[PDB]
């Protein structure tokens, strides 16, 4: 109807590159939603973006 | 120089106020509690007069009855006051050749026509008066007009061009102008033969009419003859400056604060918010002056009365006034509203920008918004009203009935 | 920044020096009073230049483009605006062909300056000045202007007053007699004229050449209607501005340059 | 001469520099006749306007022969300062703008055609007023609308600087009911301009006068908002004078004082006494025959008039940052572990 699929798996199975953007950042890292899988989101932890702690006036 | 004499010229206005004024005049309506004559009449006491000429156009026997039971027909009132009957619905001007056929004014006095309310010192006005009499043997009078700079556009029925002189402030010229409603009309013409020794002049829309001129005896013989008149300024100011009469020259004042006049409602709302707040100091409405009224003042514009019963858990916004003896109840609002005296407001209304008058039993859960209501119209539970309502004198109202803009009903 | 102009317009110098000399190194005196470049026609320049090209100790940085249809053979409007697109570096400046003034233009480049009001283009102006008497000549010429006069109450606008229309003498007064719109009388609601202001001929300008080339403002000759069509909406669009003072200052129009600089311009 | 502070030399006005020595950008000196002469400003607009006037003074480069970039343009913009310095004294938001673009000039390298001097000046001071100024506004609106009720009061004091969007936001973007009173004070009747646009906006504006100050607090009022202009070392406030007045009777009258900062105003520098360092202002502004003329020419008499003065730590509640709220005493831990380090 809206947007679906790229090609018939549920998920990105592991250790694809995919895009996202950052939805919220509070306290786990961002609720990215996958760019590819449109209405679908994930998640990442603060760590992990990048190595340098986040300003908030940098989040 | 003194015994200053004095005329106000009301009952003209009775087209502005339809569904009111058939049963009282327009000078007999209470703009803050109390009928506005005093609003003139106050104002022309403090300038000092010893006489006026109340013409009654219509309604002359309850004219007379306030006017016999006022402060006025009392032995030391500062004018004796008199009256003059009429045959119903002259125009202006004529009344002054009547006048002029019976022969009462020598001197100065005031040509006050409509119902004016305003803070300027009139005794600073009596020198300018002289000084067109020392600096000019062919005046006329002197036009004192405010300076509403802030505003063109709102002030409503007759926007004029008072085109006037820069130095001695002599008024050149006039001309009607159209409305903002009108796209349509798009010029005036002023012609210059008349503009040869001028030199220096303004012309202006921010002035707004007050009708308060003060003149010589010489200027109702002037209009003795020329019996063509039958306006103010339409005809008279413009038909004596157009180069009709030689030697005869009109003056104007400016003022610099708060000196108005009532046209209508758009712009009775708008005094009455004026008066109402402190834009009028000093003569304001907490000092009890007129039918000795016992109002006092909180901050945020609050005027009550004694004996006002405030009903537990209603709140009262800004710039309202209410009379003595009412009650309202629980869940009321009040906000920038005029309230008078006596009513019965009964539970959960949202009074809002409405001027209600006196003895008002307004029901249960029945929201008002700039429906103001004259004196013993009663209302019923759930009577949804809103803008523009002029509901008049003594009207029933049933439940549950809903109005509409500008449904002026009696 | 800022450029100069002068077009084309007794003859000789009568105060022992040459009219042009006056404004250009009058022009120049304090130092936002330096320009990038000025402009002029040849006009017989031998006569004039030759004689104000003199004491070269002020390095007078002169790069002076000559063109020959702005010369009295076109209409200053429609000749000019067919050489402005060739001729922009930023901000325009206008002057008359034998102007004089008393006072230093450094007041009026710091009027130019403090324009925070993003308006288009002030004229700084003067009237007539204080003669003696009632005229031995003939009947007076009053060219009936049509303007804003004094400042008006209102703050943050018009500090400097806004120029409003432009009639005149001989078509208007014998014809339209002296009629005034209604929209352009709402929209600034105090309208003030009188009739001894002289056209200075100053006319101070900015990127309205950048603004202009819509059509229908191409149609305007020898600098008249620009804010004669109102163009607002029958809210208000681009607006030009006036300035005047009280005294202490001179020019010259007519042919009474010559009583001018007799008695009224003495240089001593 | 009792106790002569009106001969305090932290502000000079000496006028009307003719010298030709430097190229004075004529947009600069634009911006120096509009502060001094008819002051249309708070802090951070003060700051807006030099950030974008030094914006337009980078784009106009006019590099001389032999010096290198990165070897004339920060005595050239510091001659650029001077004017300002003439006419004004400076905010903690002028120099902690200048002193941080001088330190990104410093670490540019001398390999730049001119042509990228553009796209890393121009578009990192964007990224300063982006960071240090909006964005950072946007946290004090985010952070400041979760600590007021609806159907409450706000007194403010003078123009706003960044809470102006506050009541905006809060009136308006969040429907909540709100009454703002806004008081101000001779000679720079700026509440006016916080007055104009919120009541334009539509909500229940109450302006009042400073002399009239305890008429206001007697009404149903709380959470008074006031604007800083810096906040010193030690938590004393610094800002438009005539907030502590309001400040203390604030306090006084135990409702509650917030002040809406950001990480770039915050100080070095210490005082606790008020008439320490401060800015004499134009003492002819205090007249408008008029009433008086000629304080001089009259032996013994002066006209004095004070724009900054302190309000001691004890009265603010709450300082408000883009990173949180904080206790006014506990300033230097944000002098010490944000500023500069974000």
């Amino acid at each position: 109807t809206s947007h679906c699929r790229f090609y018939e798996n549920k998920y990105p199975e592991i250790d694809d590159i995919v895009m996202v953007n950052v939805q919220q950042i509070a306290e786990m890292g961002a609720y990215v939603k996958l760019l590819e899988y449109d209405n679908i989101e994930g998640m990442i932890l603060l760590s992990e973006l990048s190595r340098r702690r986040i300003r908030s006036i940098q989040k | 120089e003194d015994r200053l004499q004095a005329v106000v010229l009301t009952d003209s206005y009775e087209t502005r106020f339809m569904p009111l004024t058939a049963v009282k005049p327009r000078c007999l309506l209470p703009l803050a509690n109390v009928p506005l004559i005093e609003y003139t009449l106050e104002f022309l006491a403090k300038a000092g007069v010893h006489e006026v000429f109340l013409i009654c156009s219509s309604h002359a026997n309850q004219i007379n009855d306030y006017i016999e039971n006022s402060k006025w027909n009392l032995p030391w009132s500062p004018f004796k006051i008199t009256t003059i009957m009429s045959p119903e619905a002259r125009c202006t001007g004529d009344v002054m050749r009547d006048l002029d056929n019976r022969g009462i004014i020598t001197g100065d006095f005031i040509l006050v026509s409509g119902d004016v309310l305003t803070n300027i010192d009139f005794s600073k006005m009596l020198e300018f008066h002289k000084k067109m009499h020392l600096q000019d043997k062919d005046h006329i009078s002197t036009m004192c007009l405010s300076k509403a700079s802030t505003y063109p556009k709102t002030r409503t029925i007759e926007p004029a061009a008072f085109v006037l002189d820069k130095s001695t402030s002599r008024c050149i010229y006039y001309q009607d102008l159209p409305l903002p409603s009108s796209r349509e009309k798009t010029s005036i013409q002023i012609d210059p033969e008349l503009l040869d020794n001028v030199d220096e002049f303004v012309i202006r829309n921010d002035l707004i009419d007050c009708r308060i001129d003060i003149c010589t005896s010489h200027v109702p013989l002037i209009f003795q003859e020329n019996f063509d008149y039958q306006s103010l300024r339409t005809d008279f100011v413009k038909g004596v400056i157009s180069s009709d009469i030689l030697g005869k020259h009109i003056y104007a004042y400016l003022t610099d604060e708060y000196a108005v006049r009532v046209e209508s409602w758009q712009t009775y709302d708008t005094i009455s918010q004026d008066f109402l707040g402190r834009w009028c100091y000093p003569l304001v409405l907490d000092s009890n002056i007129q039918d000795d009224q016992t109002y006092s003042y909180e901050s945020r514009h609050i005027y009550k009365e004694k004996d006002v019963v405030l009903a537990q858990s209603c709140k009262i916004g800004k710039c309202t006034a209410i009379g003595s003896g009412t009650k309202i109840g629980e869940g009321t609002k009040i906000e920038n509203s005029v309230i008078g005296r006596n009513c019965q407001i009964g539970e959960n209304i949202r009074i809002k920008n409405s001027f209600i008058w006196d003895d008002c039993i307004i029901g249960n859960n029945s929201i008002i918004d700039h429906s103001l209501i004259a004196s013993n119209a009663t209302l019923g539970s759930n009577v949804r009203l809103n803008d523009g309502c002029i509901i008049g004198f003594n009207v029933k109202i049933d439940d549950n009935m809903d109005l509409d803009r500008n449904t002026k009903i009696s | 920044s800022i450029q100069a102009f002068v077009f084309c317009g007794a003859l000789l110098p009568i105060g022992n020096r040459p009219m042009i000399e006056y404004v250009l190194d009058w022009c120049d005196q304090a130092d936002g009073l330096t320009s990038f470049l000025s402009l002029r026609k040849q006009q017989f320049e031998l006569i004039y230049k030759a004689l104000s090209n003199s004491n070269h100790s002020h390095h007078l940085q002169d790069p002076k483009k000559i063109n020959f249809i702005p010369s009295k053979a076109n209409s200053t409007g429609e000749s000019l605006q067919k050489e402005l697109l060739p001729r922009i570096n930023g901000d325009f400046v206008i002057l008359p062909c034998d102007f004089v003034t008393d006072i230093p233009p450094q007041v009026l480049v710091d009027q130019f300056r403090n324009r925070d009001d993003n308006n288009l283009a002030m004229t700084i102006y003067y009237k007539n000045s204080l003669d003696s008497s009632i005229d031995k000549k003939q009947q007076q010429k009053q060219k009936q202007q049509q303007f804003f006069t004094v400042y008006s109450e209102n703050e943050d606008s018009e500090r400097q007053p806004i120029l409003l229309d432009v009639y005149s003498q001989r078509d208007v007064t014998k014809t339209k007699y002296l009629q005034i719109r209604s929209h352009l009388l709402w929209n600034y609601p105090n309208l003030t004229v009188s009739t001894k202001l002289l056209n200075s001929f100053i006319y101070f300008c900015s990127f309205e050449l950048c603004q202009l080339l819509k059509l229908g403002p191409q149609s305007m000759s020898r600098q008249a209607s620009f804010k004669d069509p109102f163009t607002g909406n029958q809210g208000i669009f681009i607006l030009p501005n006036e300035t005047l003072f009280i005294r202490a200052n001179n020019l010259n129009a007519y042919m009474d340059a010559n009583r001018f600089v007799l008695k009224i311009k003495s240089q001593t | 001469l009792e106790q002569s502070f009106d001969n305090s030399s932290l502000i000079s006005s000496v006028k009307e520099l003719l010298l030709n020595k430097d190229l004075i950008h004529p947009s600069i000196l634009l911006l120096t006749s509009h502060l001094a002469h008819y002051k249309i400003v708070g802090s951070i607009p003060r700051c807006i306007a030099m950030l974008e006037v030094f914006q337009i003074v980078i784009k106009d480069y006019q590099t001389p022969k032999g010096t290198t970039l990165s070897r004339n343009l920060t005595s050239y913009l510091s001659h650029q300062i001077d004017l300002l310095k003439k006419a004004r004294p400076l905010s903690v938001t002028m120099g902690n703008a200048i002193r941080w673009l001088k330190q990104e000039i410093s670490l540019i390298d001398p390999s730049t055609p001119d042509k990228a001097a553009k796209k890393d000046l121009c578009e990192k001071i964007g990224q300063f007023a982006k960071e240090k100024i909006e964005l950072a506004d946007q946290l004090i609106i985010d952070n400041a609308s979760t600590q007021i009720e609806e159907s409450t009061t706000i007194v403010t004091y003078g123009s706003s600087k960044v809470l102006t969007e506050l009541l905006l936001h809060n009136a308006i973007s969040l429907k909540k009911n709100i009454k703002v009173i806004v008081v101000d004070s001779r000679p720079l009747f700026e509440g006016r301009k916080m007055a104009e646009t919120l009541r334009n906006a539509g909500v229940n504006v109450m302006y009042a006068l400073i002399t009239s100050l305890d008429t206001i607090f007697n009404m149903d009022v709380d959470y008074v908002f006031l604007g800083a202009h810096s906040i010193l070392s030690n938590g004393f406030l610094y800002s438009r004078a005539g907030t502590a007045m309001l400040a203390m009777s604030a306090k006084r009258r135990n409702i509650p004082v917030l002040v809406c900062c950001e990480s770039l105003k915050f100080s070095q520098r210490v005082q606790l006494d008020s008439v320490t360092f401060n800015e004499l202002a134009d003492p002819n502004d205090l007249v408008n025959k008029n009433i008086l003329d000629g304080w001089q020419e009259l032996p013994s008499l002066n006209i004095v008039n004070i724009l900054y003065d302190l309000t001691p730590p004890e009265y603010i509640k709450k300082v408000i940052t883009e990173f949180g709220a904080l206790p006014p005493s506990s300033v230097p831990v944000i002098l010490r572990e944000y500023k500069g380090s974000a």
